[PDB]
């Protein structure tokens, strides 16, 4: 007597990848990459108006 | 069913026959021996008497 077990075709999904800035949010914040920020302890923005 | 397993099916099934069919008649060969034996012991009287 002859009987098998069968995989009949395993699947994957992609996690898919955004970029922010591809976003349409992708605005409202300014990114700059930074560096020495370990070192850094206190950083200060400045303004005038 | 016209598919491979129904035929090693069979292949194994006919493989099994040709197995019993050749014990069966092999055994009268054995079955003479065995047969002849008996004819001979029925009927030798002791050495002894």
């Amino acid at each position: 007597d002859v009987e098998f077990d069968a995989l009949l075709g395993s699947y994957c999904n992609t996690l898919s990848l955004v970029r922010f800035l591809e976003l349409g949010l992708s605005v409202a914040c300014v990114c700059t990459k930074f560096p020495e920020l370990a070192y850094m302890n206190e950083g200060r923005v400045q303004f005038e108006v | 069913d016209g598919t491979g397993i129904s035929l090693h099916r069979q292949l194994r099934a006919i493989q099994q026959l040709a197995r019993n069919v050749q014990a069966v008649l092999g055994a009268f060969e054995r079955g003479t021996a065995d047969q002849m034996l008996h004819v001979l012991l029925e009927k030798a009287p002791p050495l002894a008497l």
